[PDB]
């Protein structure tokens, strides 16, 4: 009966820490070949680079 | 030898600034363009840049 | 005051599912984007329910 | 020396930790334990 | 993993009454149980918490009541003394684990007592 704002409301909180530990929570995003001895744009586990 | 190791320093002290948060979230610039988008993200790369 | 933390590893998460539908009448992150989310390998999850 | 003992209260109140050594199995049962005054195991001679 | 609470049958005023609150457990010692109280259609209330070492009832049932434990059994039990007519409520009983927080809310009982 109570009016909007009061109504209970069902909270949930994603707490995660990063590049602290062997990662075990990956996104779904497609592994692919691995290259070598050319400048490339790496993304292993999250260590983005060049 | 003294005029060698001014230089040493002064260039190992201005590698070992690229360390620094200096109040952003993390010191690594890669890491936090690839972790926020650009709108929140650029506070974060301005005081990496300050 | 009896907050469910429940332990989050060792799988795969997306979130884009959770992103993409709009029941939720807040989905804020303060460390990340909400956006990136599908391209970062965490260490650990905390799920907090309450 | 065949392991170690963890916990708070250990008398089956709180959660312990629990290792043990052995040839097969270091099983690291985390439970309540109800803990002896003495915990030991003894080796035939 | 789950409390059902049984009891709270028709008595007279002044009698005396035993509500057990037995639980799906291992530990529920630990789980240390708190009562409530809710009156038929107004505000509800707390009753008492037997929390380990010590006690803590309310201010209806101020000392008139004899509160025990079972940890051989993992179960809890209110005493009922002094029972009166302006007490019939619907008494709830709850315990909350220390590790990883979870409710395991009961259904309640009856405590309908006559006046004359
Ligand atoms: C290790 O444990 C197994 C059973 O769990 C037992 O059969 C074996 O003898 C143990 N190894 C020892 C005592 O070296």
């Amino acid at each position: 009966t109570n009016g909007v704002g009061y109504q209970p409301y069902r909270v949930v909180v994603l707490s995660f820490e990063l590049l602290h530990a062997p990662a075990t929570v990956c996104g779904p995003k497609k592994s692919t070949n691995l290259v070598k001895n050319k400048c490339v744009n790496f993304n292993f586990n999250g260590l983005t680079g060049t | 030898q003294d005029v060698v190791n001014q230089n040493a320093q002064a260039l190992n002290t201005l590698v070992k600034q690229l360390s620094s948060n200096f109040g952003a979230i993390s010191s690594v610039l890669n890491d936090i363009l690839s972790r926020l988008d650009p709108p929140e993200a650029e506070v974060q790369i301005d005081r990496l840049i300050t | 005051y009896a907050w469910n933390r429940k332990r989050i590893s060792n799988c795969v998460a997306d979130y884009s599912v959770l992103y993409n539908s709009a029941s939720f009448s807040t989905f804020k992150c303060y460390g990340v984007s909400p956006t990136k989310l599908n391209d970062l390998c965490f260490t650990n999850v905390y799920a907090d329910s309450f | 020396i065949r392991g170690w003992i963890f916990g708070t209260t250990l008398d089956s109140k709180t959660q312990s930790l629990l290792i043990v050594n052995n040839a097969t199995n270091v099983v690291i049962k985390v439970c309540e334990f109800q803990f002896c005054n003495d915990p030991f195991l003894g080796v035939y001679y | 993993v789950q409390l059902q609470e049984s009891g709270g049958g028709l008595v007279q005023a002044g009698g005396s009454l035993r509500l057990s609150c037995v639980a799906s457990g291992r530990t529920f010692s630990s789980l240390n149980i708190v009562w409530f109280r809710q009156a038929p259609g107004k505000e509800r209330k707390f009753v008492a918490a037997i929390n380990d070492r010590n006690t803590a009832y309310a201010e209806s049932v101020k000392g008139r009541f004899t509160i025990s434990r079972d940890n051989a059994k993992n179960t809890v039990h209110l005493q009922m003394n002094s029972l009166k007519p302006e007490d019939t409520a619907v008494y709830y009983c709850h315990s909350a684990d220390v590790n990883g927080g979870m409710d395991y809310w009961g259904k309640g009982t009856q405590v309908t007592v006559s006046s004359h």
